[PDB]
DNA sequence: CTTGTTATCCGCTCACAATTCCACACTAATTACGAGCCGGAAGCATAAAGTGTAAAGCCTTTTTTGCCTAAAATGTGATCTAGATCACATTTATTGCG
DNA sequence: CGCAATAAATGTGATCTAGATCACATTTTAGGCAAAAAAGGCTTTACACTTTATGCTTCCGGCTCGTATAATCGCACCTTATGTGAGCGGATAACAAG
């Protein structure tokens, strides 16, 4: 993973049960990026057409 | 919470009476046009939207009440009956 | 329309002729090259219909033009491909075949009218080759058998001629050729001459079974089926899937069989074969016959290539491959949605978010309605096109389009009524469902990634009761109880907490004017509450500032922060609430009290405000978490300094070798498991003094928060045991096995554990995630038997027509001995005018309800029975009045009509079931409970009085006791007990009766080490075959030096020392045994082993000598249980796995020992006549004692009692009393709190069942309802005068066997045992009509209950607002 | 997941969900009794019928 | 063959409306067709069709049914034929 | 002493699984062959009365086009009385009050 | 008659357009009438539709018959071991009555 900084401090009813908010700066940087991938195929048939 | 609800448990000795009495006729209301409800248009609902007021809803007809009137079965026998409603294009 | 009842009969041959058109005899299916069906084959069109519309298989008729004309080449109508589902066939058996539904389902129908009896006959002769007779010579038997060996002997002489016959041909021929007139008069005069039991046994069903086909339009010679239909095409499809490839069912393999299986036996076997392999072929028609009807029966039936268990047709029917209780009940709903939970302080009490995209997907058919109606959209078919799939979707009218259409959360499980709520859709930017954060108590989840579903209503009907009972706001009160189930939780609670907050530890009062003035300390009446006084409360706060407000026209002195919220309650509704620290169990009251008077409404409006105040002080609190936060108690090594002292002296003792490792092994947790609980509490103690807002913690996220006091005192999150893993200490582990670490681990987070005092730490976690594995399972299973039975019980009515005579009068002698409470009394209105002592004007009103407080004005001084209107008191015909019950609990008045009680009782007490189900284990052989009390002493003042004691002088020089029921209680003034207390046997006192005693004195002291036995009478003394070194031998003490002759048990004798059993008998002057008055059973005082004795052979001993003495031990399973087992015993009313043996006869209480245990009749009564005895085993615990007038019907021991026992005696008024409460007991001691009028009406269903015992001229099996003890019983002399009396006995039966024996067959249908009834309806014909509950799902259409009822269907409110009055 | 309208069988004829489409919520049993509890009506033969 | 919900509507309003905006066109195309199957039964009689409208011969029997044919393009939001295929 | 019915016991056939949604990924063996037979249809052209299509061959009716020109509509601008225009300065008449 | 005060009504008079005149010569306007180009009209002839009787042929299709053949039989090796309680008929041992 990776470290960032922190203000230890509730926020106004937000934070109620295991909730949290992420200060935008940090999608700014796009520090957190996935690459997910799939899988795509077509296949040609021998129809009676 | 809502407008005009507890005050309907209240001025009656029942609840579940009150079901019935703004189910199986407002229900009907729809099936049967709009009509039927002679009552002034004072009595219905108000939705804030666009500058204006739509829909209906209802739970503000309920003032005069009454024990023994009809069955059951004819409250929808007749109804059809006399309006037959449908959906129509040009 | 609608459905009413249902008729069921017998099916002829002559009825299916009618449906079918024609016969199969084709195995052959269809064909995979024009895929045309074969000719006359399974899947044939001259029969079954076309397979197109409108067009036959060959292609003589194509197009529309032919509505409807059958062919002259084909044979086949002109028709659409729906009416393939409906029509059938069938199939000409040459050889006759009984059915499967008639010939194993008890009692026969095909076995039993012919003579028959059920299995050792209707069998045997099925199989190989069993010749029995159908008709007879000349007056023959009907029953037994032939030969082989015996039937070739049986044809020339030495016989006659004698109808042979081989298996199923012979049990048709028999229906047809019997008069149902003359046979039932024939059986009918043999239940008298013969013993009932070689014959009238099973004459018993003959009567019966033949009266149903005369009522009926019926006839035996139907049960026999010459014929099988076949089961449609469309249930049996045969459509190709994929690759040219097809698709059919197993079940057409059961048709190409029979065909080969009939065809057989007619041109090969019945014509050629000997007779030693026709028949076994005659044995494989049947069993092909009866597997395809139902299959799993008998001979479960194989498919050729991959074996797997053959389906067949009841099978799939049903369900019977599940057992049934698996069923496929659950219907996809077709508008639903999901998504993940969030939470949002935006949102009400009464409002919910949820997903934005997911608005147009729920509401899809209704948003393209008003988008035609407005001006985005003119038809629906254009608007399909442009929210498809593109960058064309723009908001418009989904805002108005959701604005009163409230949607029903569904969180499963759900186990009351709250976990599925109603609230009003708000629209909200995001992909989640935001939940309001006080109803969280209701769905019981956390938002750490939960999921729960959404319903959306699509009826109007369903849209107003979603705002009537399905809505949050007025469901606020619990059912159960009624205490309000929706508080505050962590933050709503903290803001609270916070604003409202001294400082206490004042001084005392005075003066005061200058110089304290301390902030907002808490005082009685100083500091600025005097020197700043304000009129107004607007100007006050600002700089922080407190004095002197006014409220409810009073003078008090309080801070801003103690009258912030207790100045918005007087807004709507003015109370008083007294002085105290505002929490989470102190607004539990205060919102009870503010539904009393008022509504819904203004008390809904009070939850408004608590949670806008709840998270903005919580915002400034500025709470954090350093290094030095985590101090640690200075009590800590206050505690340990003690322990340390016994440490230092537990391995002193082990080098020595005085003390084994066992012994060390259980007392270093009876010192450690008390040090870890003491410091927790003397951390707390500091909290609360010279500072509170001290904040500890760590930094974590979860549901607690800072300040490790702030939160555990305000009631949100923090139990002392957790919290002692912070500031105190590890605690104790446990092994895997069920043993406890010896070393304790005291070494906290703080400094850190060592490698192997970690490695204990891993031990005792594994016992976390092990003990609710069970609970988070299925608690509802209790709930799962209440339903399905109690699915009846609703008010039908709101008055019966009882008087006030006839009804129940709960006794205050209830409970395990004697234990009432306000609870039975909790809402009921009285019947009769009880006259209660004291002025005039005092008597309760014969008509009025009963209030909480009313009850306390009850049981107080009356104490004695008061007559009241109960459930199992009605007089009405299924359904309980809106009298009879009382209070609603889930609001605050009385009961509507409407309150389907019998269903909402059953989650009231099933849903606390996921808090019961405690220990069940072992740790190392529970034999019994726990006790203590050594000395008793009084703590006030009086004079000590005793009731019926016997205290002499006693050889040995103390003050012991002869009887086992006195009592130490303290006189007052008035003659009451203040106190109670009890003594044990053999024990002695200081004082005797008439002393008196003052404040904090001990009256009392006995030697709880050892139970000395007393004689009861005189006598002398007589060993009884004792020789010493031979059965008896002494046995001196290593502690107390004392030397006695101890006896040692039978086990440990001898060869001949066995046969003699140890005993002190006690004679007159003759020699004669003693005989004991009433009892009649011989004096002699036997002496089990581990007794010792002190007294010599020839002495004179009076009565209250001690004999000898038995230290008692410790014995009787437990009977303290609770959870499901325990509930689904007295219900089902099953025999309890806790006997407890009840005498039958009353009388006086005699006690007689034994040397094998006690004897007797559990506590034998004496009478007047002659007594009884028996036996049962010592694993007894004793409850009542000597003295006590107990009829039958009386628990005597402890725990549960035979339902079917006290039924003899009790009746009804009294058996149901005690289940009720039995249960109301295991609920008590857990903690929660639920009325027994949830158990009154589930219990009065096992009321309607009554077997008779005296018959005259009835059969055994009647048994009714139990209302008609106004002719039944009176049809003897004054009724009908018949001169024929037959007495009646109650019968409570089982809860699930209840529903069973119901007038309905569609309803024990639903449950266990469907197979039965659906035969027993049929020959008789049942018309059974719509009044139950689940015979209503099934079918499909408005529920007889609840909303819609008889009694309610009446009243409406139509008429067409004034159109339709003069339509009627 | 959402699901509105769908395909359906053809002798079981109930909701089901394929690819494109999404799957509609069964509703299971459990929150049958829960509804029976209120005392309703047409709220629930609706869950059962159309 | 058993339509779902979804196009239960749609197919109902393509096969009941083209009848309605049918008679608003020349009579005499129109009325050949449509009196001729839609009232009665069976079409195309040739020496009998000759004799139903009482005017040209049997080279109009299949010059009126092509002409009308291209006419049925009109109903757009009304449609009935499009539909059997 | 021998007999019966009755109670307890066993193995047996018998009836009988219920916490609630979804997603991802994956999957099948075997009856001896060859010669002779009748079967359907490969779609072949045929041919006819019957039917419904598809060229465009002059008629009649509609609809855009270019046409003519008789009668009505349309600038020429310099002079001249009856019209208009602004802003915001100062003066005027309305109903009462006192 | 005089006084009050917010609105409506008053004058100014040099500057600069706005609106109007006339009798006669130029330029526009309207609908009018055939011609050309287009709509369907209502003929009379060029051809094309599937259909259906048929019978002849080759190829692929679908079905059976009899014949030829050996047999009517034989070890050693690899890996597990369903769950229960409730409901029921039948077989056996202990019991009281005759």
């Amino acid at each position: 993973g990776q470290n960032m900084r922190v203000a230890f401090m509730p926020w106004n009813g937000y934070n109620f049960e295991d909730s949290i908010l992420v200060s935008e700066r940090v999608v700014q940087e796009d520090r957190f990026t996935t690459i997910h991938i799939q899988e795509l195929a077509c296949v040609s048939r021998d129809t009676k057409l | 919470a809502r407008v005009t609800v507890q005050d309907a448990v209240e001025k009656i000795g029942n609840r579940f009476d009150l079901v019935l009495v703004a189910a199986r006729r407002a229900r009907q209301m729809q099936v049967g046009g709009k009509d039927p409800l002679v009552p002034e248009e004072n009595d219905k609902t108000t939705v804030i939207a666009l500058r204006e007021i739509e829909e209906g809803l209802i739970n503000n007809q309920i003032l005069d009440v009454r024990e023994r009137q009809e069955q059951q079965e004819q409250e929808a026998a007749e109804l059809q009956a006399v309006t037959a409603i449908a959906e129509g294009r040009r | 329309e609608e459905f009413d009842a249902i008729k069921i009969a017998l099916a002829s041959p002559d009825m299916i002729r009618s449906w079918s058109f024609g016969e199969v005899k084709k195995p052959e299916t269809i064909n995979y090259r024009t895929f045309k069906p074969e000719r006359d084959g399974l899947f044939c069109a001259r029969i079954f219909g076309p397979v197109k519309d409108y067009e036959c298989l060959c292609g003589k008729y194509k197009r529309l033009k032919h509505r409807g004309v059958i062919c002259e080449k084909c044979g086949v109508e002109v028709t659409q491909t729906k009416v393939r589902r409906e029509r059938m066939g069938h199939i000409e058996l040459a050889s006759p075949t009984a059915h499967i539904w008639f010939l194993k389902s008890l009692p026969s129908r095909i076995g039993l009218l012919l003579d028959m009896p059920l299995r050792d006959i209707e069998r045997v002769l099925y199989f190989e080759s069993y010749v029995v007779i159908e008709g007879g010579m000349t007056n023959l038997e009907r029953q037994q058998i032939l030969t082989e060996e015996q039937y070739l002997d049986a044809l020339e002489e030495f016989g006659d001629e004698f109808d042979a016959k081989m298996g199923a041909e012979a049990i048709q021929a028999l229906l047809k050729s019997m008069d149902l007139e003359q046979e039932c008069e024939q059986l009918r005069e043999e239940l008298n001459e013969t013993n009932s039991e070689t014959k009238r046994k099973k004459l018993t069903k003959r009567i019966k079974l033949l009266e149903a086909f005369v009522q009926s339009g019926n006839k035996p010679e139907w049960m026999i089926l010459t014929v099988l239909p076949v089961l449609p095409p469309d249930l049996r499809p045969l459509v190709p899937l994929d690759g040219g490839r097809f698709a059919t069912s197993d079940l057409n393999d059961l048709y190409r069989r029979v065909i080969n299986r009939n065809n057989r036996l007619k041109r090969l076997l019945d014509l050629a074969a000997p007779d030693i392999i026709v028949r076994n072929e005659k044995r494989m028609l049947q069993e092909a016959v009866d597997a395809l009807l139902d299959n799993g029966r008998r001979g479960r039936a194989i498919t050729g290539s991959n074996k797997r268990p053959l389906k067949s047709l009841a099978d799939m029917i049903k369900g019977k491959q599940g057992r049934f209780r698996q069923n496929l009940l659950g219907k996809r709903v077709d508008y639903s949605g999901r998504s993940v939970i969030t939470v949002g302080p935006y949102l009400r009490l009464h409002q919910c978010g949820l997903p934005k995209k997911m608005a147009l997907e729920l509401f899809k058919p209704f948003i393209y309605g008003k988008l035609e109606l407005r001006g985005l959209a003119t038809t629906i078919k254009a608007a399909k096109k442009m929210v498809e799939r593109e960058e064309a979707v723009v908001w418009d009218i989904l805002d108005e389009v959701i604005r009163e259409h409230p949607v029903l959360l569904n969180r499963a499980p759900t186990l009351h009524r709250l976990g599925i709520q109603a609230f009003e859709p708000v629209l909200i930017e995001g992909k989640a469902i935001q939940l309001h954060p006080l109803v969280c108590a209701a769905y019981n989840a956390d938002f750490d990634g939960d999921q729960m579903a959404v319903h959306v209503p699509l009826t109007l009907e369903a849209q107003l009761e979603a705002r009537a009972l399905m809505m949050s706001t007025n469901n606020i009160l619990s059912p159960a109880n009624g205490e309000p189930i929706i508080v505050p939780s962590q933050d709503v609670v903290l803001g609270l907490y916070y604003m409202t907050r001294d400082c206490v530890n004042a001084k005392g009062e005075g003066m005061v004017l200058t110089g304290p003035k301390e902030a907002e300390r808490l005082y009685r009446s100083g500091l600025a509450s005097l020197h700043a006084r304000v009129k107004v409360r607007i100007t006050e706060y600002e700089k922080d500032a407190n004095g002197e407000l006014v409220a409810k026209t009073s003078l008090k002195d309080t801070t801003v922060g103690r009258a912030i919220l207790w100045m918005i309650v007087p807004k709507g509704l003015p109370y008083s609430i007294v002085n105290q620290a505002l929490g989470k169990k102190a607004i539990s009251k205060m919102l009870n009290t503010c539904y009393r008077i008022l509504g819904l409404k203004p008390t809904v409006i009070f939850a408004d405000q608590i949670m806008y105040t709840g998270f903005a002080y919580a915002a400034r609190s500025g709470a954090s978490v350093g290094i030095d936060d985590m101090v640690i108690p200075e009590k800590k090594h206050e505690i340990i300094s003690e322990a340390e002292a016994e440490v230092a002296e537990i391995q002193e003792q082990f080098q020595s070798g005085l003390v084994t490792a066992g012994e060390r092994y259980n007392k270093v947790i009876d010192i450690w498991a008390a040090a870890n609980d003491r410091v927790s509490k003397a951390m707390m103690d500091n909290l609360q003094t010279e500072t509170v807002i001290n904040r500890d913690g760590q930094e974590e996220k979860q549901v607690s928060f800072n300040s490790i006091y702030m939160m555990a005192d305000s009631g949100a999150r923090g139990s002392a045991a957790q919290i002692r893993q912070l500031a105190g200490m590890r605690g104790l582990m446990a092994k895997p096995d069920g043993s406890i670490i010896e070393t304790p681990i005291t070494a906290n987070f703080r400094e850190g554990l060592n490698v192997l005092q970690y490695f204990i730490s891993t031990h005792g976690a594994r016992k976390g995630l092990a003990d609710t594995a069970l609970k988070t399972a299925n608690s509802g299973y209790l709930t799962r038997r209440l339903v399905d039975v109690a699915q009846d019980l609703v008010v039908t009515e709101d008055d019966c027509g009882t008087h006030e005579g006839i009804m129940m009068t709960p006794v205050i002698e209830g409970g395990d001995v004697k234990e009432p409470l306000r609870d039975r009394v909790l809402g009921r209105v009285t019947a009769e005018d009880v006259l209660k002592p004291g002025t005039a004007d005092i008597l309760v009103p014969r008509n009025t309800l009963l209030h909480e407080q009313w009850c306390d004005l009850l049981e107080e001084n009356s104490v004695d029975a008061v007559k009241v209107r109960s459930v199992v008191s009605c007089d009405t015909d299924f359904g309980v009045c809106a009298h009879c019950y009382g209070r609603d609990l889930a609001r605050g008045h009385i009961i509507n009509k409407g309150e389907a009680i019998g269903v909402i009782a059953a989650q009231s007490i099933g849903e606390p079931g996921t808090q019961l189900t405690m220990r069940t284990f072992h740790i190392g052989g529970a034999a019994s409970r726990a006790a203590a009390e050594s000395s008793i002493q009084v703590k006030n003042k009086g004079s000590i009085k005793l009731s019926n004691v016997k205290s002499v002088v006693n050889s040995s020089g103390k003050l012991v006791i002869t009887s086992r029921n006195t009592e130490l209680k303290l006189i007052d003034e008035f003659g009451r007990t203040k106190e109670s207390y009890k003594v044990p046997y053999g024990a002695v006192l200081a004082k005797g009766d008439g002393e008196q005693v003052a404040g904090g004195e001990t009256v009392a002291n006995w030697d709880p080490h050892t139970m000395p036995v007393i004689t009861e009478v005189s006598g002398f003394v007589r060993f009884t075959d004792m020789i010493d070194g031979q059965t008896i031998t002494r046995q001196t003490d290593e502690l107390t030096g004392l030397s006695s002759l101890v006896v040692l048990d039978s086990a440990e004798r001898t060869a001949g020392g066995k046969d003699l059993r140890p005993a002190l008998k006690i004679v007159d002057a003759q020699g004669n045994d003693v005989l004991i008055p009433g009892t009649d059973m011989p004096a002699q005082y036997f002496l089990p082993g581990k007794a010792i004795v002190q007294l010599e052979d020839g002495v004179q001993i009076s009565s209250g000598d001690t004999l000898a003495r038995i230290p008692q031990e410790s014995g009787g399973t437990k009977d303290i249980t609770g959870g499901l087992p325990r509930v689904a015993d007295l219900f089902e009313a099953r025999r309890p796995k806790e006997p407890a043996i009840l005498a039958e006869i009353s009388g006086i209480v005699s006690f007689g020992k034994e040397t094998k245990g006690k004897r007797r009749l559990v506590i034998t009564p004496v009478d007047g006549s002659d007594p009884y005895e028996e036996m049962i085993p010592k694993w007894r615990q004793l409850n009542v004692f000597e003295g006590e007038r107990v009829e039958r019907g009386d628990v005597i021991s402890d725990g549960p009692e035979a339902p079917h026992d006290i039924l003899r005696l009790r009746g009804v008024h009294a058996v149901t009393r005690y289940i009720v409460n039995e249960v109301q007991d295991v609920y008590r001691l857990q903690g929660v709190k639920i009325n027994d009028k949830h158990i009154e009406v589930i219990v009065r269903q096992m009321l309607r069942k009554a077997t008779i015992v005296n018959a005259g001229s009835s059969d055994f099996l009647e048994g009714e309802q139990v209302e008609y003890s106004r002719v039944k019983i009176a049809n003897r002399e004054l009724e009908a005068n018949g001169k024929v009396g037959a007495t009646y006995s109650r019968d409570l039966l089982g809860i699930t066997k209840a529903s069973l024996a119901t007038e309905s067959f569609i309803s024990a249908a639903s449950f266990q045992e469907t197979t039965r009834v659906l035969t027993e309806a049929a020959v008789a014909g049942k018309r059974d009509e719509l009044r139950g509950l689940k015979e209503n799902v099934i079918v499909g259409r408005l529920i007889p209950a609840g909303t819609g009822y008889a009694y309610h269907q009446d009243r409406m409110r139509r008429r067409a607002a004034g159109e339709a009055p003069a339509a009627p | 997941h959402a699901r509105s309208t769908g395909s359906y069988s053809l002798v079981t004829q109930q909701p089901l969900g394929g690819k494109a489409q999404f799957g509609g919520q069964r509703f299971g049993e459990m929150e049958v009794w829960a509804l029976e509890a209120y005392g309703a009506a047409y709220t629930l033969q609706e869950m059962l019928t159309v | 063959t058993l339509e779902l919900p979804l196009d239960s509507a749609t197919t109902e309003s393509l096969r009941a409306a083209t009848h309605d905006v049918l008679a608003g066109l020349t009579a005499r195309e129109a009325k050949v067709l449509r009196m001729r199957f839609g009232i009665d039964m069976n079409t195309d009689h040739t020496l009998e069709e000759v004799g139903k409208q009482f005017d040209v011969t049997r080279e109009r029997i299949r010059q009126i049914e092509a002409k009308a044919l291209r006419k049925l393009r009109h109903p757009s939001r009304s449609e009935v034929l499009r539909s059997f295929l």
